């Protein structure tokens, strides 16, 4: 369930990718 | 730990059609759903950043490998919050889960109590860190 763990992990992973991109 | 449980979860919302590889067009529609822009070029240079086997693609071991703020919350927060008044209703909480992956009114009001710390019935911004920020 917790559709609030599905969230936050897509948008801490689209962070993350954004961040290898800039480092 | 097998905190690559939430790692594998993560992938799988990216991975979609679940072939075990996140590619460039997987990656720019989630990214899209979350109010980004990238371009296909910045779609390669991140791939490429963490592919390590030479494909195009990332598979879950690369993906873990790579796994080991205001912003991209306060941006996430307005594609939640779509009439901008500062407060997500149930409505909206609906039609964002369902944009980003998912299909009932008590999954809905369950999520909006499970955050709901002033009682109000909707989440505002503050509410809305504490669900991200774990
Ligand atoms: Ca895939
Ligand atoms: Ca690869
Ligand atoms: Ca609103
Ligand atoms: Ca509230």
């Amino acid at each position: 369930a917790s559709p609030w763990k599905s969230a936050r992990l897509m948008v801490h992973t689209v962070a993350t990718f954004n961040s290898i991109k800039e480092r | 730990e097998e905190q690559i449980a939430e790692f594998k979860e993560a992938f799988s919302l990216f991975d979609k059609d679940g072939d075990g590889t996140i590619t460039t067009k997987e990656l720019g529609t989630v990214m899209r759903s979350l109010g980004q822009n990238p371009t296909e070029a910045e779609l390669q240079d991140m791939i490429n950043e963490v592919d390590a086997d030479g494909n195009g693609t990332i598979d879950f071991p690369e993906f873990l490998t790579m796994m080991a703020s205001e912003e991209e919350i306060r941006e996430a927060f307005r594609v939640f919050d779509k009439d901008g008044n500062g407060y997500i209703s149930a409505a909206e909480l609906r039609h964002v889960m369902t944009n980003l992956g998912e299909k009932t009114d008590e999954e809905v009001d369950e999520m909006i109590r499970e955050a709901d710390i002033d009682g109000d019935g909707q989440v505002n911004y503050e509410e809305f860190v504490q669900m991200m920020t774990a």
